[PDB]
């Protein structure tokens, strides 16, 4: 732990430095180095590390993305060599090594000592998001058991949020929007991702009368992404 | 245009 | 060199695999193996090396004047204690290992192999370019040399593009356009900076009439980025 | 609108 030395307070005040200056990866090692102090995270500071990981995560993705694109255009085609493939690997090796330290963090020790609705269905998404971007590039034998450890983390996280959070919650409807995608686009069940997607949507109509104006534009920010999913999927 | 998924990158 | 093992072809390959996945860092990585492995460098791998480092050190400029800015806002106002200060400085650090790293490729031996106007101009504009990114964050007694070192490196280069090429010339329009700005901005020379872009602008316009299509979107294009800062100058 | 220098970051 290179920021083990860093008080705490300072490594949350440098993370928010790092995010207005766009160092995703800067932001991600403050947030990493915070975790590993051994205290618990607040709702802002939960915030933060996700907001990192997204950033640094969503660069290699798209990277992925784009070299996985082309490598399949060279399997089609005028061999190049194996340069593709092997900065592909490059990539994907840094992008599984990126969720692999996410997951070490969940489980060393954040998802035990979160006791709060809030904070353990944050955290339980979390874990099923960086098990799919492992699944995204997953291609042997543990790749259905991948898919499971994000059915999983998914599912508790549903589960926990059904029971304890009104259905306009924001952690709740974020985790529904992601929980669909999975269904779509990972597990094959295009059927139970629209399915998830109309009732959350609908669940969260119906209670948007008991919210401030503040609260309003937070859940209807994240009706408007599950909408557009169910008007690309149908 | 791609699905959503939160959080966004910046 | 951890690229040494790696085919200098390959690294080219992978340069421009990267530069389609915007990995900048990686492009830069594999743009340095290349330049050590001691051969010249043709156009477009020069234009590779120049790219992959302009958009390294492009991510370290925007980020430092983030963090310039609110440590002059906290100087000015509630004490947060030393963290704006130390990550500006941790930047800073990194951006000035960026621009040593790239004088060093020049100066190891790019710039003494250069014979061509082309592949000379094109090196004594980037050491011109590295040595003002250094000058934007100097403070100490060796800002004035960094500048000059700058100067010294345009002027050169200046001489050469003049006697060589063409007014139209892309990277001689590039290097005037570029030379300007270190005038309006790290020299103090506001008047010299707008004289050497209207002359500029002015040859190159005489010199259109010379070119063919292509030639004349190149040469017009970078015509309007000396009209573009000639209109914010006066 | 800032002074434009060559090149420009992608
Ligand atoms: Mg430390
Ligand atoms: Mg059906
Ligand atoms: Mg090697
Ligand atoms: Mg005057």
């Amino acid at each position: 732990g290179a920021m083990g030395s860093m008080e705490r307070a300072s490594l949350i005040q440098k993370a928010k430095l790092a995010e207005q200056a766009e160092r995703y990866e800067d932001m991600a090692a403050f947030m990493k180095g915070a975790v590993e102090k051994g205290e618990e995270l607040s709702c802002e500071e939960r915030n933060l590390l996700s907001v990192a990981y997204k950033n640094v995560v969503g660069g290699q993705r798209a990277a992925w993305r784009v070299l996985s694109s082309i490598e399949q255009k060279s399997n089609e085609s005028e061999e190049k060599g194996p340069e593709v493939r092997e900065y592909r690997e490059k990539v994907e090796t840094e992008l599984q090594g990126v969720c692999d330290t996410v997951l070490g963090l969940l489980d060393s020790h954040l998802i035990k000592e979160a006791g709060d609705a809030e904070s353990r269905v944050f955290y339980l998404k979390m874990k099923g998001d960086y098990y799919r971007y492992l699944a995204e590039v997953a291609t042997g034998d543990d790749k259905k058991r991948i898919i499971d450890s994000a059915r999983s983390a998914y599912q508790e996280a549903m589960d926990i949020s059904k029971k304890e959070m009104p259905p306009t919650n924001p952690i709740r409807l974020g985790l529904a929007l992601n929980f669909s995608v999975f269904h779509y686009e990972i597990a094959n069940s295009p059927e139970e991702a629209i399915s998830l997607a109309k009732t959350t949507f609908d669940e969260a109509m119906a209670d948007l009368h008991t919210l401030s104006e503040d609260s309003y534009k937070d859940s209807t920010l994240i009706m408007q992404l599950l909408r557009d999913n169910l008007t690309l999927w149908t | 245009p791609r699905r959503n998924t939160l959080p966004a990158m910046d």
